[PDB]
């Protein structure tokens, strides 16, 4: 057994080493200068390992030391309003990292019966979203779609609204450009959502394994939360950016590609990272140092960003990913260029928690929308032939695309679930039916949407309680009834 | 009795005198320091040297590493003790509580039953669900395939299927959760123990974040006990949750162990997988293991390997319907499409077959009748059509039912129907007594007994 | 006037159609190029990334 | 100092014993057949031995002979001794008058800017192109793509960029034509020094028939000049030819620099090769830079590695299709698959924006009637669904005008739009105010007030 | 000069590639097939009176030379954006398609205007 070892070959941000008997496997590895590197393959006399950081100025002979532990990172709640490197490095400006304790990047995920069954709910904001994709703690929903399609900014939208439900959020940026990078956070500072943000960032010059470590950093930081009785919201942007600099490395480690060149072990790479977020029983009181009560829950939402080629969505990574979350919402790029901006494609969209993952009003008044929603995917085919048809089924298609144009918001403009009223009692009646021509179909929501903030105490009202029932309703029915005597 | 040589990913292959040295398959445990990990022998290459697979995280793991050779392949406790609560691919407990009572302590390593076993055999198992039972008969030693996407209520219906079987007959259930996840592993136990259901039903996750070759056997490992049942004679049921992630992770496994790849990059084994898997369920001449088992449909591809090798097995086939699940049916089945190699007369009876084309034809020409509905309107049909119309409507609703492990959801009272009420239920509202009362009234109800009741109220 | 004009209709129908008949059979042929490439370009990738991944 | 041991096509590597193993990026030269041969090493091989490429013809290198190495990464000049004229990979006067030159001297291997150190703002600059202008808009401090396949006015777009924006420059212009013809470089030069307007530019060319390493090079060496003039002055305009003819160059190498191919038999380096150049053009505190670039698609596929990663890549991406060139409309922009992420409602005006979106939908609601029409004829649309194709037709050839630069080889003069008309007259058009005039009337002309006087003659 | 069928060209080179073991790209093409014919038609060109007088040693002093140079590519059921079909076109300054059912219908000089360009244009051709 030795302790130090020498770099025979350097080439691409990988190292081939001679000896370094004693190492193990994910072990960091010191190298001259300041920089790691990460022992992946372990082969017999020499050892394969990636470079996290600049390459050009390691050479041959350089001794190379073994070290302790695996990659570690800064976590805490001091991270909130920074900027910060997959390494926990602060490329922010304000300098001095305020954290509390390190973590591993790579950790298992809590078992069962450490779980709790999700069904509290996290509010995007989009009356589409959180009306028949619902989302909750613990959850994992994958946004898939075509670039272009609107993904980042139906997520950070969604991070946006968590600036005062009480959720932490997180935002592991990885491949990106960074001239981009800024122009988001700078928006994150425009709303108060961004003093309630960790962004981890991995830009697209950085090393393969910084990219390819970044969401995992990103993940031990939002799993402080977790483990300590609070709920958190990480979105991985751009996994798929993620798999390809995975697959750079397997390939310059020579190991045996699969489908489109991927590492046959792509799959386990997700699968472990998304494990990890979950919402965890009021028993995980037993912490760091059981456990100053610690009587609340934690939990740790995630959702992915997958992005596909040409609407492919059969490909390797993307195959994975879907198969992976328990949720997935699926962006179409026609919808997009159509004008439907919140570009989501019920009927093919999932949310395995659903009902549960939803406020209570929600969840009996979103249940008129789905269904309405789903005769008019049976009718769109006659909607060419529109007028052909007798009236009996012609109004389920008006209502149908007036109910598909009642679901579509402006980007930086998330709902008050008082789009409960919005969308509840678009159902409810045809209040669109009367005047419904879907140019109005709209500006009547703007404009239902503020004469409530004239008597909103029974608005805020039904905002906190997160519930409906009977007289609730009946004051819903006289509030639009009450309506159409304006605008 | 051996070293560490190289590792890569879970892939560690370690290195023995020649002569001893491990037969493949054969089980290996090894110290990292914080825990034991086992390895599966894979491939004897070379002389002296062993290719395996980390059954855990092959983290941490350095050359030269003491590798202790055992004997046997997997071990795995089998037995009425396994009947209680969880653990993992092998054996060992993951619920916390205590451990194992007992085991003969099988191998998870398999056989294909002599074609020496009792068909025939039509035991009709009733689920009983109405649509289940109606138009997809199966009998012990049978195996069913629920096929759909995500959402369609796969996973959900096989708790139902279990918590019935269970409760309504015996127990006798084994629940394979390959590569299954962890939140539904959660749910799963804990609507298991509300439901008395809990025993019989021996629990084996194998979490989706375990390693490749640890997801794979998750199946062999819930298949041996339930394989061991039969042995004692007992009609047992198997519910392996995902077919699609055991012969995905068998993917993985075949990928970095160096094979090369085949049809869309699958296993060049993956016939043969499915093969051994398949096989050993089945009626013996002694006892029976009957396996529903949830077959998801990649991009909704029935070409894919992956469903396409488990047809070849399947007694019968229940498809889901994301779409039919949205208009509020949730039994979500389409009756049109769910097939039986045993809905024939002479297996099922008559009258069971005859109401089940049935419903098959009215639900057909409801399907013809509607294209002439939207264009000219309802006013158009006969009074033999628009009454046709009426009575199909009425058996759609019917063949819907609030599930038992439902209530989470719903909050109203599940209902288990047996298959004579159903038949009952359907020939009778189709020839047609209950024309007299509005379609809600079966809506969601056991028999039209029910549905009569709820018509009253109306 | 009427009586007369839905003979019309009839003889201008099936002739129309004949056309939707012929337009459908020239997009058949436009398609049948389309896929025949794409099931070339399928079955040269499937085999070349099995080979070079092999090496 | 060393010895040549293998010479395959672009890759040579070379034999240094330990004391001076060079550097990994760095230079070192070779006697041929008669002149000088820089090698660039590129791979740290074990056992003493280095992997270059070759900044030349590799043809005529013998098996042994020596080679020094020096401690200078590449040697090109930087500053507004540059401006004069054009300069090679290797920062060499390929024009005919020996450079005086620098002052300074820069590699063409650099770091990123410092993400703190990173601007942006939001002064658009205003193209004479319609299409661009309404579709795709840009600040000083952007980067813009020009994606498409051959033949689909790929240059003549670009030539006609710097035209328009090289004028409201009063600025330092770095053009750095790379993997391009030689034939255009001349005449850009020869036609920019009548204009005079060289005095303020800075040429660099690595010709398409240049040797690879000269072309994955040149990219570099192009843009370290930009750098130089950004951490000074303030404001530099940076126009590249194809940006894949670099990454091109770095896949005919990828086989010989030993490593597994990936997608598509592209390098498996592809996300970084990419990622290091495009990231080093950036707005500075110190000084910005505004930059198009000539992003070619291969075969057409805008699936294709090259053109999929590229995106991310860039703040403003209009993309040229065949299908749009194949009609007549020669500024050949699909302005559907093409965008920029400063079309924003806050950052563009609210009258841009739902001129833009309103101009978008209407053209896409009539690629979706496209199907039925072609199936079924004009004759079976609704009276308002006929007046969407009609109307959008408008858009569609409104879309077109000639470019000044085109004027050689197509008679029609060319013209230059205001951002401001560019508005008025699609807002116009869609409200309904110009549909009396037939489409011809649209194709190919200027203002809306241009379509009115074609209107007249025909 | 007029190369004829540089399709058949490329598909020679692609044999000898792979018979090296040269790793495959689009259409089992090489990934330098665009490098082999760009530096082929780049040869073609026009040289300016200093070129001339430098290579000839003062003995032409002061004339310019030039190679034109017009290659041949064969489709495959007018499916002009295939892989070796666009590299040349993006080589090339100028093309010239000929339609395959405008041959059939009698219009030999098949060329298809609208689609057929000559970029060089106005210079190329006489006042006249
Ligand atoms: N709800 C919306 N209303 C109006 N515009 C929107 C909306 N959502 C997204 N957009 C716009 O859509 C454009 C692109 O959105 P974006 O979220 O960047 O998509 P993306 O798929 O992350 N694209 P990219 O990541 O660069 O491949 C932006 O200009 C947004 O402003
Ligand atoms: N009887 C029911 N009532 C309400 N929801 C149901 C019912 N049955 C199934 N579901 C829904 O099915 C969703 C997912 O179940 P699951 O079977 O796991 O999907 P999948 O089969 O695709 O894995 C759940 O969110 C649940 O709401
Ligand atoms: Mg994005
Ligand atoms: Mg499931």
């Amino acid at each position: 057994a030795h302790n130090e070892g020498t770099i025979v070959s350097v080439s691409d941000g990988v190292i081939r080493i001679h000896g370094l008997a004693d190492c193990m496997q994910g072990e960091m590895i010191s190298l001259p200068g300041n920089r790691y590197a990460i022992a992946l393959n372990l082969e017999r006399d020499s050892v394969g390992a990636v470079v996290m950081g600049p390459y050009a100025d390691l050479a041959e002979g350089m001794k190379v030391k073994c070290t302790g532990r695996i990659l570690e990172v800064p976590v805490g709640r001091g991270l909130l309003g920074r900027v910060v490197n997959t390494l926990g490095a602060p490329i922010d400006g304000k300098g001095p990292l305020d954290h509390d304790g390190f973590s591993a990047v790579e950790a298992i995920a809590p078992g069962v019966i450490e779980r709790q069954s999700v069904d509290q709910p996290v509010q995007t904001g989009y009356k589409a979203v959180d009306s028949m994709i619902p989302i909750g703690r613990g959850q994992r929903e994958l946004i898939i779609g075509d670039r272009q399609t609107g993904k980042t900014a139906l997520a950070i939208d969604a991070i946006i609204n968590q600036r005062d439900s009480g959720i932490k959020c997180i935002y592991v940026a990885i491949g990106q450009k960074a001239s981009t990078i800024s122009n988001v956070v700078r928006k994150l500072e425009e709303h108060g959502a961004l003093a309630n943000t960790i962004v981890v960032v991995a830009t697209a010059s950085e090393s393969a394994a910084l990219q390819y470590l970044a969401p995992y950093a990103g993940c031990a930081m939002g799993e402080y939360f977790r483990d300590r009785g609070e709920d958190a919201l990480i979105i991985y942007d751009d996994l798929s950016k993620q798999a390809v600099a995975y697959r750079q490395i397997s390939l310059l480690l020579r190991r045996p590609p699969g489908r489109e060149a991927f590492p046959g072990d792509v799959f386990y790479l997700h699968s472990r990272l998304l494990e990890r977020a979950a919402r965890v029983n009021a028993e995980y009181v037993e912490a760091f140092t059981k456990g100053e009560v610690k009587g609340k829950t934690g939990s740790l939402t995630a959702l992915p960003i997958i992005e596909t080629q040409a609407g492919d969505v059969s490909a390797f990574v993307p195959t994975n990913v879907i198969s992976i979350t328990d949720g997935q919402i699926f962006l179409e790029t026609n919808l997009f260029n159509a004008g439907i901006r919140p570009a989501v494609n019920p009927g093919i969209s999932v949310s395995r928690v659903g009902g549960a993952a939803q406020t209570k009003i929600m969840k009996k008044l979103s249940g008129g929308i789905r269904t309405a929603l789903a005769q008019y995917r049976e009718l769109a085919a006659f909607s060419q032939f529109a007028s052909d048809l007798d009236d009996a089924t012609r109004k389920q298609l008006d209502h149908g695309q007036k109910v598909t144009e009642l679901l579509k918001q402006k980007q930086y403009a998330p709902m008050s679930v008082a789009q409960q009223s919005l969308v509840l009692f678009a159902a409810e009646r045809g209040y669109l039916a009367d005047v419904e021509l879907s140019k109005i179909g709209s500006f009547e929501a703007a404009l239902l949407a503020y004469v409530d903030r004239d008597h909103a105490p029974l608005m805020q009202e039904i905002n906190q309680t997160g519930g409906y029932n009977d007289e609730i309703e009946g004051k819903l029915k006289g509030i639009l009834d009450s309506f159409k005597a304006t605008q | 009795t051996g070293k560490i040589v190289q590792v890569i990913g879970a892939v560690v292959d370690v290195e023995f005198p020649q002569d001893a040295v491990p037969r493949v398959y054969d089980a290996l445990e090894v110290q990292n320091g914080n825990e034991r990990l086992v390895l599966e022998v894979q491939q004897q290459l070379g002389g002296g040297i062993v290719r395996t697979i980390a059954m855990g995280s092959s983290d941490g793991l350095r050359r030269g590493l003491d590798v202790k050779d055992l004997e046997h392949p997997i071990e795995v406790p089998v037995g009425e003790a396994t009947l209680g609560r969880i653990m993992n691919v092998l054996g060992e407990p993951v619920d916390m509580k205590g451990e194992i009572g007992e085991e003969e302590r099988w191998a998870i390593h398999r056989a294909a039953p002599s074609y020496e076993e009792l068909s025939n055999s039509q035991e009709l198992l009733e689920t009983g669900i109405k649509v289940i039972d109606l138009m997809c008969p199966f009998a012990k030693g049978g195996k069913v395939g629920l096929f759909g996407g995500a959402g369609v209520g796969k996973t959900v219906n096989m708790m139902e299927l279990i918590r019935n079987i269970a409760i309504e007959h015996s127990g006798y259930s084994v629940f394979a959760g390959v590569g299954e996840r962890t939140r539904e592993g959660n749910d799963f136990y804990h609507e298991m123990t509300d439901s008395n259901v809990i025993d019989k039903v021996s629990l084996v996750y194998g979490q989706m974040n375990e390693p490749p070759g640890n997801r794979l056997r998750v199946a062999l490992t819930g298949l041996t006990m339930a394989e061991k049942f039969r042995d004692e004679g007992r009609d047992v049921l198997l519910f392996v949750d995902n077919i699609y992630r055991y012969t995905l992770a068998g993917t993985e496994v075949s990928a970095l162990l160096g094979r090369m790849p085949s049809a869309v990059g699958y296993q060049p084994t993956l016939a043969e997988e499915m093969g051994v898997l398949q096989e050993r369920i089945t009626s013996t001449k002694t006892g029976s293991i009957t396996s529903v088992q949830a077959v998801y449909v990649p991009a909704d591809d029935l070409t894919d390997p992956s469903p396409a090798t488990t047809f070849a097995h399947l007694d019968a086939t229940v498809v889901l319907s994301r779409q039919i699940a949205s208009l509020g049916i949730y039994p979500a089945v389409d009756p049109l499409d769910s097939t039986s190699r045993q809905l024939d007369p002479l297996v099922v009876g008559q009258e069971h077959y005859d109401t089940a084309r049935g419903v098959q034809s009215i639900l057909q020409r409801y399907q013809e009748l509607k294209d002439i509905i939207a264009i000219l309107g309802m006013d158009e049909l006969s009074e033999e059509d628009k009454l046709v119309v009426a009575r199909a409507r009425k058996i759609q609703r019917f063949l819907s039912q609030p599930f038992f492990v439902a209530e989470v959801f719903t909050g109203s009272p599940g209902k288990y129907v047996s298959l004579k009420d159903t038949i009952r239920g359907f020939k009778g509202i189709m020839e047609g007594e209950y024309d007299h009362l509005p379609e809600q009234a079966f809506y969601m109800v056991g028999s039209i007994e029910e549905a009569v009741e709820k018509a009253k109220k109306l | 006037g009427v009586v007369e004009n839905l003979a019309s209709e009839q003889a201008a129908r099936m002739v129309a159609m004949k056309a939707a008949t012929d337009n459908g059979g020239s997009l058949i042929k436009e398609l049948q190029l389309v896929y025949n490439k794409a099931r070339q370009a399928s079955i040269t990738q499937e085999l070349t990334e099995i080979v070079s991944g092999a090496a």
